[PDB]
């Protein structure tokens, strides 16, 4: 039972990873379709800009959050100078990785679960596999390109939205001046830390398409069923990318914090 | 094969958005430059203690960010500092790197101070050897706390 | 937004934590903000501006102050304004008439 | 490291510096009961990378970063400093420790 | 429910004066300078211990302090209220007095308000 | 259903957008609407703000009563408004700015004296009120003050 | 833009006639227990497996930033205002959304495609009042329930994580949990809470109501009402955060 | 539905006491039974209701009220004390800094008299005193610098 | 138009209420808040009471809802209109008089004017469902 479902899944994303150069070699049309399909959106959600209106969205009212609150609690106790400094950290530690990561998760492995649902229910894999061509190269490995090509220039966006989201709020809508907030960002930002935080935002990708592949692969039950799906597949995603920041950030941080303030 | 040209549309839109924000990004608020190194030149210099001093602190001339600083080092005589400076600014050959601390909270930083303000420049790869560093808190404290002791109270 | 508000320059033996973009106080009231910061010999160039509609006398002291422990510093024309000769467009105020904070380092030693 | 005593606002974490700059951390603080009087003692963890450079006569201080900080262990130079350097197996002595505000 | 005085002044497992052997004081302060249960009792400013309760006895506080094995204070030892630092904590003080005495405090006794 | 798939789906959104909107602009400022929450403003007259701000508390006795409201400048004056929050103080009354904590706080302290009564929008005289002296000019003041001393001089004098 | 309109006023529609039928109709008591015990049963795992990682990666965070500022001992400040009033919202917007909302949207649209909604219409039977007022009603109370519960695991395991594995005094972390978190915090929480459950059901229960039938349909309906989920319940977030630092314990 | 209502009765009740808890903790709420005081000072300074109220340092009630009394020339305040613990004659009241950032609180002395005071008496202003006012503190440095 | 007069009507009492409510916040300021409170009362209950017969106004032309006029469309357009143009009026007005208590034109324009309109919608809505029902009684069976 539950050892037999893990190796299913062990053995699909096994299967999964192990024909990504044949997608790449054979299949570079439907990769780069899949990649037009994830950035613009598909469906009635795509008129709206798809996945980026969404990423961009969620990640400017992260920043906001993270402007508004940070600010508020500074100016209660005094030392209101350091918001700034505050923020961009929180943007690189806590907030815009995970904010990121379930935004992406509804959007695409929702959409990629929803279309793989829909295939094996109108029998479109098994005529795939009549025409002789390998379903699970074709669909996942696929998936699995486009996402990973497409991960790096939208965590890009959420990073700017965030922190223009933060920066806008702090200094135009509380007022503090524009120099001082650019010093305590820019003074205590360090680059290794996003791309630390870029590396975490593609692994959590990779495993995102994965595991929304593997809940809309093996869809069953007619179109009910693909609803049940999505919500697993959310509920696996939701946890599995707080799993993956959190190890990563104690792993990173553990010993050596990278920031310095005092002597 | 395929090629809608939707799909294209969407594709190449993406790719405008992609190349503007990763440029925006890199630019204007990772400053990517700055952190390689690029326009930059290498500066040293040495002090009788660190000061609280840190890498990537800030390079200051009478106050102005001018670079960051890229490393500090222990050394037998002291400290060894190694940081990068813009080079549009150029510093003169008689000046002094001071470690201060911008209040009581920390953010250490060095500043760069020249009485003359001109004539003969430093070349990349030199090093400063007069240096000075703020007095401690706890020496003070300790000064205060004996001060403050050795008076007979009840002659007061 | 240029000829909107006077733009002053100022020269100060120090400019410490002071950043383009920082309030420019009169009596505590922002009226304006700081244009640039540039080094000028020894000195330190500050260009700033303040709205038109507050007037500036002639013999103005440009007083960088650190409100609090952390805080944002400022530029205060410490004199104000009662009446007579006004701070015009594009004056220059020398090192004799601009004024530093204190610093924490200064207080220690 | 032993010491009269530890020093308020030192806990284990705190920077050990040479020169002023860091070299390791405090890993632990424990009493020792010494001639029927306790001392501090405290067990640094500190990169092997700087121990050559430290000399054996290294004055040790418990300082006090800021008003509001904590403390750090700063290491010194001493006027005349040994040959041997330093290792798990030599006995060290902190020179003094900052009041406290109390 | 009847003696609940806040989440604050509830004890807590784990730390040093919790385990097996820790020894359990009766410190009677003139005051507590709001004091909350939970602190820590420091000897030579070691963290060694921690106080329970900080119940009113007679209008005089009474601190129930536990302290770990293997720490030895005569029975003249001093107690003393101060502040770990300027934006931070309090603590208790069980310092040895100048003229230490043969005996030792054993568990359950009492620091007098002299001391 | 027939009732949600009907032909009147546009004025019910514009309705519910608009009502959603109201209700937020609402939440937002439900205790900043003067037609529920008015209360007199009084005013003084004050040499310096002192790092003073918008909101920050004005207090009779040592105890809240009110925040303040506006700051502005007034030819050799700053006009300071603040709300007392339907309490009444004599027209002899005495307004302090002074810093509340180390960390730059800064409030109103109101002592009120006299019999006759402040009217709405009155203004204390300028020589009822008075600008706190700040710790950095402490600072300033002490240091600047310690570095020309002759501390040989003071030494062998004492 | 027009049809987006549209279907937001037939979203509103709905849910004026399902606060009309709560207020007026007798209210379906089997249903509302059946479907807070559906709900529970679906995301309450989720929700924690979700927040304690989460709150211990806040932690240590918070832990190693204020460790190397020098106020360790103010962690606990921070800790109790950020799982009140962000952490346990937060993850109610998320386990409810993903999980609760994408159910009942499910559920409605396998009524609908199956043509049970019909049944119960030419029966002379409102679906509205015996279907959707029981599933908000379940989704507000169970956000509810699920927001208390996250705020106190989450601040507990930030206690045990600090205190055991960082190092951080216990007491300081106690006594420091009521300096910034007050009433107000708490309330704003709650308010926040049933207001994301009440939006969650009414969106999850609409577009379950509205399904495409086809092949796709009940897929792409999860799929909106997840998306306009998390839309809805972020802008919301953002407004009730704002109105909550305006009434704020340190002021 | 009779074992489904039993399970759902059971976890509503157990996840309403985590959130009674939290409304406790945070909201610092009290099962004691009080009894009432007043007090009166010629500046509180900055005390608030709600804040705690410490016999000798040790928490034994709250600050239910305070209010402005004699023009507002003085401020009374009305607070409460444990009921086992009886107020003296000589009983002084003052107003302590909990912290730096604006947190007070009131403490109580019992003094050397045996008189109790009866419940609801009035500590009079000859035996109150202010917190440290830290303005005029750093006004005084005025003259000397 | 309807809600054009409602507005109107509902603007200038709106006006009214404020200069009454000024009036006797600068009068007594002890009771200022209770004050507000009575005459914003007052002017839920005179909506309230217009509310009631409009639902009677439509109730009596058709048996059903369907049949129906949306009056709550109407009563929304109506509150916005009156919250608006009440703003307007008293800034302009306290431009030249003090007593009034009235922030920046923005502010009484947008920000003010919602709490009004959301202040009238609801209290016709109720009103209006309130009539309808008195005579739903009377409907035949």
């Amino acid at each position: 039972r539950f050892l037999d479902s893990m190796g299913h899944v062990a053995w699909f994303v096994v299967q999964a990873i192990v024909h990504v150069p044949h997608a790449f070699r054979h299949y570079r049309r439907e990769s780069l379709r899949l990649v037009a399909e994830i950035g613009m959106g598909t469906g009635a959600m795509a008129v709206i800009g798809g996945t980026v209106a969404i990423i961009g969205f969620v990640t400017l009212s992260a920043g906001s959050l993270i402007a508004i609150q940070g600010f508020a609690s500074l100016g209660n106790i005094g030392v209101e100078a350091f918001t700034g400094f505050f923020a961009a950290l929180a943007n690189i530690r806590v907030v815009a990785p995970v904010v990121t990561g379930q935004a992406l998760a509804a959007t695409v492995g929702a959409g990629a679960t929803a279309e793989l649902g829909a295939m094996r229910i109108s029998e479109e894999v098994d005529a795939l596999e009549v025409m002789g061509i390998k379903s699970i190269s074709y669909l996942v490995s696929t998936r699995i390109m486009a996402g990973a090509i497409v991960i790096i220039p939208l965590y890009a966006m959420a990073i700017l939205l965030s922190f223009m989201s933060a920066q806008l709020v702090t200094t135009i809508f509380y007022s503090q001046s524009v120099g001082t907030y650019e010093h305590y960002f820019h003074t205590f930002l360090r680059v290794d830390d996003v791309m630390w935080s870029f590396l975490e935002v593609i692994i959590m990708s990779v495993i995102v398409m994965l595991n929304h592949c593997y809940f809309g692969y093996f869809a069953s039950g007619g179109a009910v069923g693909v609803g049940e799906a999505v919500g697993r597949s959310m509920r696996t995603s939701l946890i599995a990318i707080v799993l993956v920041v959190l190890l990563a950030s104690l792993a990173l941080y553990g010993t050596d914090p990278n920031f310095n303030l005092t002597v | 094969m395929l090629l809608t040209r939707f799909i294209k549309m969407q594709l190449v839109i993406f790719l405008t958005l992609t190349l503007v924000a990763l440029v925006v990004l890199a630019l204007f608020y990772l400053r990517l430059p700055t952190w390689a190194g690029l326009g930059m030149y290498k500066l040293n210099a040495d002090l009788p203690n660190s000061g609280g001093l840190y890498a990537t602190a800030n390079v200051t001339y009478r106050g102005t960010t001018i670079g960051k600083v890229t490393s500090v080092e222990p050394s037998e005589s002291g400290a060894r500092v190694e940081m990068n400076i813009y080079d549009r600014y150029k510093i003169p050959a008689d000046a002094t790197a001071n470690v201060h601390s911008v209040s009581a909270v920390g953010e250490q930083f060095i500043d760069l101070t020249s009485d003359s303000g001109g004539g003969a420049y430093f070349q990349p790869g030199d090093t400063i050897t007069k240096a000075t560093v703020p007095a401690e808190v706890g020496p003070a404290l300790d000064a205060a706390e004996k001060g403050l002791a050795v008076l007979p109270k009840e002659k007061i | 937004r240029k000829l909107t508000n006077t733009t002053v320059t100022a020269y100060f033996p120090e400019v410490l934590a002071l950043y383009p973009g920082d309030k420019v106080l009169i009596m505590g009231v922002r009226v304006g903000s700081i244009d640039s910061i540039e080094t000028a010999g020894d000195k330190m160039k500050v260009v700033f501006h303040f709205n038109n509609k507050y007037k500036v006398p002639e013999n103005a002291t440009a007083s960088i102050l650190n409100p609090s422990l952390v805080a944002s510093r400022v530029i205060q024309l410490s004199p104000p304004y009662t009446g007579g000769p006004t701070l015009r467009d594009g004056a220059v105020l020398d090192v004799d008439r601009t004024q530093v904070p204190i610093e924490y380092d200064e207080v220690r030693n | 490291v032993l010491s009269g005593r530890a020093g308020l606002s030192m806990d284990p974490g705190s920077k050990v510096t040479f020169n002023g700059v860091p070299i390791g951390r405090l890993a632990s603080i424990d009493v020792v009961e010494v001639d029927d009087n306790p001392e501090a003692r405290l067990t640094l963890d500190v990169d092997p990378k700087y121990l050559d450079l430290i000399p054996e006569n290294a004055n040790v201080e418990l300082r006090a970063t800021t008003v509001f900080g904590n403390k750090y262990i700063s290491f010194l130079s001493p006027k005349n400093p040994s040959a041997e350097r330093l290792s798990a197996s030599t006995p060290i002595r902190a020179q003094g420790v900052t009041t406290e505000f109390n | 429910c009847g003696q609940w005085r806040g989440i604050a002044n509830v004890p807590l497992p784990g730390g040093p004066g919790t385990e097996s052997g820790s020894m359990t004081l009766y410190v009677q302060m003139p005051e507590t300078l709001a004091l909350n249960a939970n602190s820590r009792v420091r000897v030579r400013d070691v963290f060694v211990g921690r106080v329970r309760k900080i119940e009113l006895i007679n209008w005089v506080p009474t601190l129930t302090v536990d302290v770990e094995p293997g720490i030895k204070l005569p029975k003249n030892t001093l107690a003393k209220i101060g502040q770990t630092s300027l934006l931070g904590s309090q603590h208790v003080e069980l310092n040895p007095p100048e003229d230490p005495s043969s005996e030792l405090l054993r568990d359950g006794d009492t620091i007098p308000l002299a001391q | 259903m027939r009732t949600l798939q009907g032909s009147d789906r546009f004025r019910k959104g514009l309705m519910g957008v608009i009502v959603v909107a109201l209700i937020i602009g609402v939440g937002s400022t439900l205790t900043s609407v003067p037609m529920l929450f008015a209360v007199p403003t009084y005013y003084g007259q004050f040499a310096d703000t002192g790092g003073l701000n918008i909101g920050d508390k004005v207090r009779i006795a040592g105890m809240d009563v009110g925040n303040v409201k506006s700051m502005e400048i007034d030819g050799d004056k700053v006009v300071i408004g603040y709300t007392l929050g339907g309490r009444t103080i004599g027209t002899e009354s005495r307004a302090a700015i002074r810093t509340d904590t180390i960390l730059g706080r800064k409030n109103i302290e109101i002592e009120p004296r006299g019999s006759e009564t402040l009217k709405p929008r009155g203004v204390l005289p300028v020589g009822q009120t008075s600008a706190p002296y700040q710790i950095y000019d402490a600072f300033l003041d002490v240091t600047r003050n310690a570095a020309g001393w002759d501390t040989q001089a003071v030494r062998q004098s004492l | 833009l027009e049809k987006p309109l549209a279907t937001v006023g037939g979203f509103f529609k709905m849910s004026v006639m399902t606060g009309k039928a709560l207020f007026t109709r007798p209210f379906q008591w089997k249903e509302f227990v059946l479907q807070s015990w559906f709900l529970i049963r679906v995301a309450f795992l989720p929700t924690l497996a979700v927040s304690i990682p989460l709150t211990v990666l806040i932690i240590f965070t918070l832990n190693i930033l204020l460790a190397e500022f020098g106020a360790a001992d103010v962690s606990g400040a921070g800790a109790a205002l950020g799982a009140v009033t962000q952490l346990g919202p937060l993850v109610t917007v998320l386990v409810v959304a993903g999980a609760g909302s994408t159910a009942i949207c499910a559920d409605l649209g396998a009524r609908t495609v199956r043509e049970e909604i019909d049944a119960l219409e030419v029966l002379g039977i409102d679906p509205i009042e015996r279907l959707v007022v029981p599933r908000v009603v379940a989704s507000t109370f169970v956000a509810f329930m699920l927001n208390g519960a996250v705020i106190t695991i989450g601040l507990v395991g930030g206690f045990f994580f600090g205190v055991y594995i960082q190092n951080v005094s216990a007491g300081a972390y106690v006594s420091t949990l009521t300096l910034l978190t007050g009433f107000p915090e708490v309330l704003i929480s709650v308010v926040k809470a049933t207001l994301f459950g009440m939006i969650a059901g009414l969106v999850g229960c609409y577009r379950g109501l509205t399904v495409a039938g086809g092949s796709k349909g009940v897929g792409t309906a999860v799929n909106e009402t997840l998306v306009l989920c998390v839309v809805a319940l972020f802008a919301v977030n953002v407004v009730l955060t704002t109105i909550g630092v305006r009434f704020g314990t340190g002021r | 539905i009779k074992g489904t209502l039993f399970k759902l009765g059971i976890f509503s009740l157990v996840l309403l006491t985590f959130t009674a808890l939290i409304f406790v903790v945070f909201g610092q709420i009290r099962f004691n039974r009080t009894t009432e005081y007043s007090a009166i000072f010629k500046n509180v300074s900055g005390l608030r209701d709600g804040q705690f109220v410490r016999a000798a340092g040790v928490e034994v009630g709250k600050v239910k009220s305070v209010d402005l009394i004699n023009g507002g020339e003085q401020a009374e305040v009305k607070f409460t004390v444990e009921r086992s613990l009886p107020l003296f004659q000589e009983t002084t009241a003052a107003i302590r800094y909990q912290d730096l950032i604006g947190n007070r609180y009131l403490e109580l002395k019992r003094g050397d008299s045996d008189q109790i005071l009866p419940p609801g008496s009035t500590i009079p202003v000859e035996r109150t005193e202010p917190a440290l006012d830290l303005d005029a503190l750093v006004g005084g440095f005025r003259p000397l610098f | 138009s309807k809600w054009l007069l409602r507005g109107v009507v509902f603007a200038t009492a709106m006006v009214i209420v404020r200069l009454l409510q000024g009036a006797l916040v600068n009068a007594s300021p002890g009771n200022a808040i209770w004050f507000s409170t009575g005459l914003l009362v007052l002017y839920a209950i005179g909506v309230a009471v217009w509310g009631v017969l409009d639902g009677r106004g439509d109730a009596r032309s058709n048996p059903d809802p369907d049949r129906r006029a949306d009056l709550a469309m109407t009563w929304l357009l109506a509150g916005l209109a009156a919250g608006i143009l009440s703003g307007a009026v008293s800034w302009f007005i306290g431009l030249f008089y003090k007593s009034i208590y009235t922030e920046s034109l923005l502010n009484e324009i947008t920000t003010f004017a919602a709490f009004t309109a959301l202040l009238t919608f609801l209290v016709a809505v109720a009103g209006v469902t309130i009539g309808r029902w008195t005579i739903d009684r009377k409907a035949p069976p």
